[PDB]
RNA sequence: GAUUAAUAGGGACAGUCGGGGGCGUCAGUAUUCAAUUGUCAGAGGUGAAAUUCUUGGAUUUAUUGAAGACUAACAACUGCGAAAGCAUUCGCCAAGGAUGUUUUCAUUAAUCAGGAACGUAAACUAUUAGGGAUCGGACGGCGUUUAUUUUUGACCCGUUCGGCACCUUACGAUA
């Protein structure tokens, strides 16, 4: 993020079904699974590397990451539903209390 | 809810990074940094149209349905409008949503999708055949780069800067009323100011970081006495064919680069200072260096105040205004507590 | 010690609900099975309801649910049910003794073939290795693609794993068969309740 | 070689710095730069070893940058009042007591450096340090000039100690003459005001607030 | 109702009843399964549970909580994923003397890969 | 002076396809070991026990760090490789399959003596004539969803090659 927290995102993405079809098995190609994959992550490292961490939370809690790739990626293969599974925080390396007091 | 999901919210305000000329109080509608200003992205679609009006009405649209929910809900004593704008010039359908909480505080929303940028670059690529249009196009689309996308980065890195340069804030704020006193941030932008002011906190060699508000504005001061704007630009860590294009400087008298902006005319020059001899500039440079002689030749005592009077000479014409005011107006409804006038500034009156 | 008393009489605050995923074809049979499931669990005071639409089973405690295990107990159920488990089965699994496990067997054989072969080793000729194996140990096996469901006491529950991680380590069932019935002639006399039974098998 | 050169560097170094060989701004001028060039060329380190940018084959940047760096880290400039000392050749660093120390012929260098403008060298030292281990912007214009001892919080005194007795809260008495060089009224007003913006915090981190002090005897 | 959180550990050879506060950190009181049965075979019992269950609640509710938040688990690694006896007849007698029940979930450790 | 261009070959190009291979890299838990705390009497195994660890605090609770291993669920009456075998992401390196082509030399080929490269187990056992599925191309299209409208992809359908496997029938057989 700009304020130079390190974080991991773990997102997951189940293929959709699509309705009036008949073929049990809803399988994308390997290579269609690589190119989904690949727009997952430029979604995600482009709205997320321009907010704040306040921002990203902002964005985290009514899911509007999943609902972006949800409605980017269906040109390739619809997915059933995408969420962003972890947030892991690695590293802060500030202790500024005049965030952290302007956060409560 | 909404049916295009919210994705990010940050404000963009020298509220955000403590560098509002007037720390802010409740309610003070008058102030000119109160509605603050906010940009919102949502999620990714391809339903937004392909041309400029088409845009910005969906996204006033969206604006719209943002406050009818918000004056449906139990929230209800937040008030709220839309309101347009005339600071991207051109763009005469630009609106916000401007709110008012019970707290009194003002929050200018605008939203940010991601085909502006695409199609301020397609305004700046057409029309060819007129062959004088790229340079105010580009003004056009750097100053949307301006206000839109790069104030978000911006008050990121001048937050997280604030808190280990803690009298940075009083110091963006006394250079910033000294730039008041002297008629100059009409034209200056405030984010080059802010950089001004930050490059003695973060560059501060060969002196120490500024532990008084008071040092840090002498140090910004004698900086822009021995700046030389010809053949030094200004390198922040929070070139080689503008001065060859540029030789006279008639266009760009700052350069303030950054790793955030490496082209250092972001602040400077989208913002068309005139820049001759005999201009705000030049004038700004000549005023630092009068002060740094005052303060040589003087010292520092109580004709300090000569720094805050203007001169007004080496102007053409001259013109007083005066407003239909009361007296204590505007101060005592903007919350700075200056004129008596106005009995118990000292207290919660 | 052993014995468990069936719960006689709001212990909820947040109301909990659980959620499982299911394929069309358990679709069919659950949609027509479904009425004993949702019966039994309003006799133990949780509702539950069916999507055919996304296909998902939940379950949620209502306001005047009061046994507290009964929400796992319906959890518990709602796995088996997708995991195809026939549905007096997975009903019988919300008495109190009763617990299921599931045997991740596919990590134990590094070839194909072999791994075939063992499976249909445990699984027997004409089932009869496997319902001995039921019998032996009060347990219903379940020997499920590539996993193993077992039902039962926890007892059961012990045997069986060590009886299925045994065969898919070469050793015969028939083998762990006989082992099984000397045990059950050793504890049936209580004359050799505590001695190193390692000397009869 | 390059001995003249580091010298001269070093005396660059302190007229911008504002520091001398006068007593009355710390004693540290091209005298005592000259003899810590002289006592780290033959030692400097803990186990007596000849100190690595100070060998004598090398250039004056090097001995001015070595100079610099043990200054900012050794125990040369704020070490030499509280957490170590130093011994003529061959030279070593010993983790105990106050002095720049010459066993040969029992004079202490640094007895015109106060702790005040030792900390002030110290401080100057590591931000020197710091600009020499920068390698992205040219760093020979920046020489440090002196706002901790002049800065917009300069108090300024109008003290007249005439009668002693009754216009000095303190007794000027026989033992502090024979103690003091006449800056008894100065280094007082330097432990006065340490001890007045000292802090003390309850898990053992020392806070002050102030970070550097200085007393200037105006018009003298 | 200031809710604690009770970590049942159910394996098959004892039952660990335990209650921290809400961070982890800090161990309010735990009963384990065996300290409450003289025989090492019915260490693992739904008496054993009972029992514990019963003496963690009298102690927190001497303590004054009253509202616990349920976290079971069992041997994850290379073991059962399957909590024994122990879970449900504990978290029957904790909600049956008292106790307010807030949030179940069983967090047991799933390997990704193992062995 | 030089045939059919084979319903046998080998090659070229294009879009591709694959949990095929090598090298690096990225993760994920789990286990063990160690450290920091809250511990405060057993813990561990077993059908029961015992050996063992346990007031210097075991097992447990939380947070980090290291090491080695493996890649759950997806995961199949599937995919790829000649075989053993092959499942984390991304990058690089060659190779291979099928399809399509408005691609070439025209018997180059088939089969294996000799030889050459790769390497604890067992234990119940010229068509058949199509059809339903399946995946890899290529083509076609009434249409739903991408799509703010063109691409393009997903779903449905038909044609066509190619291939793992099911059932029926044998076209028969035969030890």
């Amino acid at each position: 993020t700009t304020d130079h927290y390190l974080l991991r995102l773990f997102a997951i993405a189940f293929t959709k079904r699509r309705p009036n079809q008949i073929k049990k098995t809803t399988y994308a190609q390997s290579s269609q699974i690589r190119a989904i994959r690949r727009k997952m992550v430029e979604i995600i490292q482009r709205e997320a590397a321009s907010c704040t961490l306040h921002q990203l939370v902002s964005k985290l809690i009514p899911e509007v990451i999943g609902r972006e790739i949800e409605k980017a990626t269906q040109g390739i293969y619809p997915l059933q539903n995408v969420h962003i599974r972890k947030v892991k925080l690695l590293k802060q390396p500030k202790f500024d209390l005049g965030a952290l007091m302007a956060l409560h | 809810d909404l049916p295009l999901r919210i994705r990010h919210v940050n404000p963009i305000c020298p509220e955000l990074r403590h560098s509002s000329l007037k720390t802010p109080s409740f309610g003070p509608s008058k102030s000119g940094p109160r509605p603050m200003e906010v940009v919102i992205s949502f999620e990714a679609s391809g339903k937004w149209p392909e041309s400029l009006i088409a845009i910005q009405r969906t996204k006033i649209a969206f604006l719209l349905m943002i406050g009818r929910l918000l004056e449906r809900f139990k929230p209800g004593e937040i008030r709220t409008h839309v309101g347009l704008d005339d600071a991207r010039y051109e763009t005469e359908n630009l609106a916000f949503l401007d709110v008012i909480y019970a707290s009194g505080a003002c929050f200018r929303v605008r939203i940010q999708a991601d085909l502006e940028e695409s199609l301020l670059e397609r305004q700046t690529k057409d029309k060819t055949t007129e062959q004088y249009l790229r340079q105010r196009a580009s003004t056009q689309l750097a100053s949307f780069r301006r206000t839109f996308v790069h104030l978000p980065l911006h008050t990121q890195y001048i937050t997280t800067a604030t808190t280990r340069f803690p009298a940075l804030s009083p110091t963006i704020r006394l250079v910033k009323h000294w730039f008041s006193v002297h008629k100059l941030s009409n034209h200056f932008p405030p984010e080059l100011l802010e950089l001004f002011v930050l490059h003695t906190f973060l560059a501060p060699y060969p002196w120490d970081v500024p532990s008084s508000p008071t040092t840090g504005f002498l140090r910004t001061l004698l900086f822009l006495a021995r700046w030389d704007w010809r053949t030094d630009p200004l390198i922040i860590d929070t070139l080689d064919a503008w001065r060859k294009l540029d030789p006279g400087m008639q266009h760009t008298v700052l350069f303030v680069a950054t790793a955030h902006e490496q082209s250092g005319t972001m602040w400077t020059s989208v913002d068309g200072h005139p820049r001759p001899s005999k201009v705000v500039a030049a004038r700004m440079t000549a005023l630092a260096k009068s002060a740094a002689r005052v303060i040589r030749e003087q010292g520092v005592d109580l004709d300090v105040r000569r720094l805050f009077v203007p001169s007004l000479k080496e102007y053409d014409v001259l013109l007083y205004l005066n407003t239909k005011v009361l007296k204590s107006a505007l101060r005592t409804y903007i919350t700075v507590d200056p004129a008596t006038e106005m009995n118990g500034g000292k207290g919660q009156e | 010690k052993w014995k468990i008393e069936p719960f006689l009489p709001g212990p909820f605050l947040e109301e909990s609900s659980f959620m499982t995923l299911f394929p069309k074809y358990r679709e069919r049979y659950l949609k027509d099975c479904w009425p004993l499931v949702t019966k039994a669990l309003e006799k133990h005071g949780i509702a539950a309801t069916l999507d055919i639409v996304e296909g998902s089973m939940t379950v949620k405690t209502t306001r005047k649910t009061y046994d507290p295990a009964a929400i796992l107990k319906a959890r518990d159920l709602i796995k088996l049910l997708a995991r195809s488990v026939p549905a007096p089965q997975a009903l019988k699994i919300l008495e109190d003794g009763m617990a299921c496990d599931i045997i991740k067997i596919r990590s134990m054989v590094r070839n194909k073939e072999r791994f075939v072969k063992r499976r249909q080793r445990l699984l027997g000729q004409n089932g009869t290795t496997l319902k001995a194996l039921e019998l032996l140990t009060q347990t219903y096996i379940l020997v499920h693609g590539n996993t193993v469901s077992v039902m039962g006491g926890y007892k059961g529950l012990k045997e069986v794993r060590r009886v299925v991680e045994d065969t898919m380590n070469n050793i015969h069932p028939i083998y762990l068969i006989k082992e099984l019935m000397i045990k059950r002639e050793l504890a049936k006399d209580p004359a050799l309740a505590h001695e190193d039974w390692s000397r009869y098998l | 070689a390059a001995f003249r050169n580091a010298c001269i560097l070093g005396r660059i170094w302190l007229q911008q710095r504002g520091f001398g060989s006068d007593v009355s701004k710390g004693g540290f001028g091209y005298f005592e730069w000259a003899v810590l060039l002289a006592l780290l060329l033959q030692g400097g380190p803990a186990d007596t070893k000849g100190a690595a940018p100070l060998s004598p084959s090398l250039s004056s940047t090097q001995l001015f940058k070595a100079l610099i760096q043990f200054l900012s880290v050794t125990n040369f400039a704020e070490k030499p009042c509280v957490l170590g000392q130093a011994k003529p050749d061959l030279a070593g660093f010993i983790e105990n007591g106050p002095i720049l120390w010459d066993s040969a012929r029992q004079l202490n260098i640094a007895f015109k450096m106060g702790p005040w403008s030792a900390d002030l060298l110290h401080q100057h030292a590591r931000w020197t340090r710091k600009l020499l281990a920068d390698g992205a912007v040219d760093q020979f214009q920046p020489t440090f000039i002196l706002k901790a001892d002049l800065p917009t919080h300069t108090y300024d005194l109008v003290a007249r100690m005439d009668p002693e007795k009754v216009s000095e809260a303190a007794p000027d008495k026989v033992a502090h003459e024979a103690r003091g060089r006449h800056w008894q009224v100065g280094h007082k007003v330097y432990r006065i005001l340490r001890r007045a913006l000292s802090d003390k915090n309850m898990e053992g981190g020392e806070r002050a607030r102030l970070i550097h002090l200085k007393v200037s005897p105006g018009f003298s | 109702l200031v809710f604690g959180v009770a970590r049942i550990f159910a394996s098959f050879n004892d039952t660990f009843v335990h209650v921290t506060d809400l961070s982890g950190r800090e161990t309010i009181c735990r009963v384990t399964g065996g300290m409450k049965v003289k025989a090492d075979r019915d260490e693992s019992s739904p008496y054993a549970a009972m029992l514990a269950a019963q003496d963690v609640a009298a102690r927190c509710k001497e303590l004054g909580i009253t509202a616990l938040h349920i976290k079971i688990r069992a041997t994850g690694g290379n073991g059962t994923k399957t909590p024994g006896p122990g879970a449900q007849s504990a978290l029957r007698a904790l909600a049956r003397s008292g106790m307010k029940i807030g949030r179940i979930e069983d967090v047991t450790p799933t390997p990704s890969d193992s062995t």
